[PDB]
């Protein structure tokens, strides 16, 4: 084979995921001044992935509040095949702990799920680059 | 609770001038700023809107923003000029050249700090600061460009307060400037994401109502403004008096906006009558409902019937039976039943203050949230494209460093917003 | 001896305010005698302010009119979590300085409503904190529930379905009344065209007196709060009787004073005095507690019940043979001067548990559904700390309360 093939349906997975994120669903998300903890944690994972690293809730509001909020999400990287040091971080902070789990977050908010998949995808892909 | 006004721009300033004229009177405050009101009841909340400077002067807590110095020198010379504190006047110096970009970058971009400051000096005054009213007009210089810049800074500074906006949306069939679509669209995009309540007044619909419902000969700009200023008082202040069912802004807002893309309301006032025929009897409530639900009593030009409503909220203010109120409301929902979106069970959100507005026996503001307002952004969107296509005045913008692609954005964006609005029409 | 009282919410204080007058008036409390025994909580100042201001200033000792300064709102979430959180403490504290004060109290009359913002939210967690500190006392709440047609909110269903599942499991006993059904009476059996939340409040102000005040007056056959719960649950589920009060008659149009036990008693069962827009005429009763007060001599009563018992058009659930505890207190009803009611000499506050309330949940369940089907105002709640759980799961609960009130009929 010429392809490396390792974790390619993860890059069809992360992709269907990024098209699962609706712009009105982002607007609903941005309006929430202080949502459940289940909501908060997903958003932290997003700062780390986008490369804005850590953030407190205050700070997260500041981030999402930017005009590039939707723009950066829909325009986001094809593959983060470069393996940032966010790679081990996002696990030690999120995937390490079961709070960050599809069920918890989903029950939290019916708006989260697609977002949760997309994040998941950027991680399960980051395992095959090693 | 207290809250903090902002008058940007020429319109936005002018209206301001009536508005503090109103309010002031509704707490019997002299022009000098010394209280002489009717009843203690007043005084109790004043706080909401004033600050006491030294046991006498209650000074309005407002901010007065404008780039053309001629402005401020008319307002401070007005009948209620004395009542501000000079610091409050923040003029620019330059002209407010009718260019959104010149406002929203460049000139306004300079002046910002000299506002933002003052708002903190004002915020750290007291209580729990509720929110900001922003009045301003989408046509002028300072309003659409610069004022829309302003909010974006406020909404970063206190990302949890409310933001009421009174925009004087430009009445597409009674024009007054030839950039209109540029000045509108460039701001609306920004607007729709940072503010919690936008109250659109189509300037001529406002004409109309004075020439046809109230019937005066000569509708000055002054008049119109006067009429408007009752309505934004008619919302809020009002609730800052004890009632039977006090429910304001937060409540009010959260009764209205179902989805989160802001949505704009359309104000409607109510016991408004010709001078002569004021004489013929009424004022019992069915007339007030009579008023309100008529298209000729919308201060916004889309006429409801070409849409449905999504939420509607009548804030009354006098003495009366809640039964005859609640009752009306019902009837209305059945008589005009097709004009309501269905999947809201009960639409009306009644609130009922008590105290009457001066000469009246009782009054009652209407704030309707209809899908009929699609037909406003259409107009705008039209005008825009049609000239965007030939890039007509575009250089005056381009020349300030704005790309064209913003022009795409705003358009795109804003057009999609029309889209939304229909999806929940039918 | 006494039994403390909690008014929460935009509404609830108004009710209090009426009632607390009457209440005192009944004992003839000077507008300056031994201090009341309750608290008033609400977050938006404006309501409570009146009570610090109007007549009845002296009457309370300030500490117990607790107020928020912050935005109350009108939506559970906020009211439960976010804001309300701040206050709880201060409140709890008061009821312990007032609990520890009194000796041998019995429970808490809550007045909370599903209207006002707080009314739902707050209460929900208040009742939680009560259940832990005073796990064994009595928790009887008079709630105001939202009518079928008239409504004055749009978050109405949301605001009450979130309160239900929790209050079920913290409360003992919930009275329900609803505005819509009350006006009617005021038109029809009392003939006025001016109802206001201030008139209806004078009314509830009566129904409540029939419990305490009057019980605090001895008479032929006093009843007791335990006695309630005992005679009124019929399973262990914080059940929902509906209240009715009966010689409601307009003064002056009451020269019709050839008015007796038999009548006023018969006058309860008609759905005209239903007290909440559920007609029990096609429900089943299952236990009624007729509290009388004023000149009443048992026999009459015990005869008038026979007649009822034999009126057939009423149904009665099978497996109860007898369900009519009977309370006679003495003390005639007392009438407030501002009021309307006529200075009768005997009155009947009959309360009762009926499978009819299947109705009342349905219309309200339905509402909710629609909207939830669109996810309507959801972001206002989510963004305040609420979870989507709390939504789905508060529907399901109330569903299975609809199943009990269904099941509990037809047992043989």
């Amino acid at each position: 084979m010429k392809s490396i093939q390792d974790c390619e349906p993860t890059i069809l997975e992360a992709q269907r995921g990024v098209k699962n994120i609706k712009k009105q669903q982002l607007t609903e998300i941005r309006s929430m001044v202080n949502p459940p903890s289940g909501v908060k944690i997903v958003m932290e994972a997003v700062c780390a992935i986008l490369g804005y690293q850590f953030s407190n809730w205050r700070d997260i509001q500041q981030f999402i509040r930017k005009d590039d909020f939707i723009h950066n999400i829909v325009h986001y990287d094809t593959t983060l095949h470069m393996k940032p040091q966010i790679r081990k971080y996002m696990e030690e902070e999120f995937l390490s702990d079961p709070n960050f789990t599809y069920e918890t977050i989903n029950r939290a908010s019916k708006a989260c799920g697609p977002l949760y998949q997309w994040v998941n995808a950027q991680i399960n892909f980051s395992k095959c680059l090693e | 609770r207290e809250i903090v006004h902002i008058q940007a721009g020429q319109c936005g300033n002018q209206i301001g001038a009536k508005f503090w004229e109103v309010i002031s009177d509704e707490h019997g405050i002299d022009p000098t700023g010394s209280y002489h009101g009717d009843s203690d009841l007043q005084l109790e909340r004043i706080n909401v809107y004033y600050n006491e400077a030294a046991g006498n002067k209650y000074v309005p807590r407002a901010i007065l923003v404008d780039l053309e110095p001629g402005t401020m020198d008319s307002v401070r010379s007005g009948p209620f000029g004395q009542i501000f504190r000079p610091d409050n006047f923040v003029f620019g110096q330059s002209g407010a050249g009718n260019n959104w970009a010149k406002g929203h970058y460049t000139e306004g971009a300079e002046l910002v700090d000299s506002v933002l400051d003052v708002v903190r000096k004002e915020s750290e005054s007291c209580d729990c600061l509720q929110g900001f009213q922003l009045t301003h007009s989408l046509g002028g210089g300072t309003g659409s460009g610069m004022g829309t810049l302003l909010i974006s800074k406020i909404r970063e500074e206190y990302p949890d307060r409310i933001m009421n906006t009174f925009s004087v949306v430009p009445s597409p069939k009674v024009s007054d400037t030839v950039v209109e679509p540029y000045n509108a669209t460039l701001s609306v995009h920004q607007l729709v994401e940072n503010t919690d309540e936008t109250y659109c007044i189509d300037n001529e619909a406002l004409y109309d109502i004075c020439f046809r419902t109230l019937k005066l000969t000569t509708p000055t700009y002054g008049d119109l403004n006067h009429l408007v200023s009752a309505t934004m008082s008619g919302v809020t202040t009002c609730l800052r008096f004890p009632g039977q069912l006090n429910a304001d802004l937060r409540k009010l807002a959260v009764n209205m906006v179902p989805f989160p893309r802001l949505h704009f309301f359309m104000p409607g006032f109510a016991p408004l009558t010709s001078r002569g025929s004021q004489q013929y009897r009424a004022l019992t409530v069915p007339e007030l409902t009579q008023q309100m639900f008529d298209a000729k009593n919308m201060m916004a030009a889309c006429d409801p019937r070409h849409g449905r409503y999504l939420t509607v909220a009548a804030v009354f203010r006098g003495r009366m039976s809640m039964k005859e109120v609640d009752e009306q409301m019902l009837n209305v929902q059945n008589k005009n039943s097709s004009y309501f979106v269905e999947w809201i069970p009960n639409n009306v959100k009644t609130a009922v203050c008590d105290i009457p507005p001066r000469g009246l026996k009782m009054s009652a503001t209407f704030i309707g949230n209809s899908t009929a307002i699609q037909e406003l952004f259409k107009r705008i969107s039209e005008q825009f494209t049609a000239m965007f296509r030939r890039k007509a005045f575009l250089h005056w913008y381009t020349g300030e460093g704005m790309d064209e692609m913003e022009f795409t954005e705003a358009e795109s964006n804003m057009n999609d917003l029309v889209s939304e609005y229909q999806q929940y029409q039918d | 001896r006494e039994c403390i009282s909690i008014h929460v919410g935009q509404a609830g204080v108004q009710i209090g305010n009426a009632c607390w007058e009457l209440y005192c008036l009944e004992h003839g409390i000077q507008p300056d005698g031994h201090v009341p025994r309750a608290v008033f909580v609400d977050l938006e100042p404006t309501v409570i302010d009146e009570v610090r201001t109007g007549t009845y200033r002296q009457l309370f000792h300030p500490e117990q009119l607790i107020t928020g300064k912050e935005d109350a709102a009108n939506n559970y979430a906020r009211g439960h979590y976010t804001i309300g959180k701040e206050i709880i403490d201060l409140v709890l504290d008061r009821i312990r300085k007032l609990a520890d004060q009194c000796t041998g109290l019995q429970g808490f009359s809550v007045f909370h409503s599903f209207g006002g913002g707080t009314g739902s939210g707050f209460t929900s967690l208040l009742m939680e904190r009560l259940s832990v500190d005073y796990g064994k006392k009595s928790k009887l709440e008079f709630s105001i529930y939202p009518a079928p047609q008239v409504s004055t909110a749009v978050v109405e269903p949301y605001n009450s379905i979130l309160t239900t599942h929790t209050t079920l499991e913290h409360s003992d006993c919930a009275f329900m009344v609803d505005n819509e059904a009350i006006y009617d009476i005021c038109r029809r059996n009392l003939d006025i065209e001016r109802p206001t939340y201030t008139n209806l409040n004078r009314l509830i102000g009566q129904i409540v007196s029939s419990i305490t005040a009057s019980l605090r007056f001895d008479g032929a056959l006093n009843v007791d709060l335990t006695e309630f719960q005992t005679n009124l649950v019929p399973y262990p589920r914080g059940h929902f009787p509906l209240a009715t009060y009966a010689p409601v008659i307009s003064a002056e149009k009451a020269y019709h004073e050839q008015l007796s036990v038999a009548e006023i008693t018969n006058a309860c069962f008609e759905p005209a005095n239903q007290m909440v827009k559920c007609d029990p005429r096609h429900g089943k009763y299952m236990a009624c507690c007729l509290l009388y007060r004023g000149d009443v001599v048992p026999k009459d009563v015990n005869a008038a019940i026979a007649t009822i018992k034999t009126k057939r058009t009423i149904q009665f659930v099978d497996w109860c043979p007898t369900g009519f505890k009977v309370g006679i207190n003495y003390e005639p009803p007392t009438v407030v001067p501002g009021g309307d009611l006529a200075k009768v000499q005997r009155a009947v506050c009959m309360l009762s548990n009926t499978t009819a309330i299947a109705e009342a949940w349905a219309r309200l369940d339905h509402k909710f559904d629609l909207m939830y089907a669109k996810r309507a105002f959801v972001h206002w709640y989510v963004g305040e700390g609420m979870e989507e759980g709390e939504f789905s799961e508060a529907r399901e609960d109330m569903a299975a309360l609809e199943k009990d009130y269904e099941e509990v009929g037809v047992d043989s």
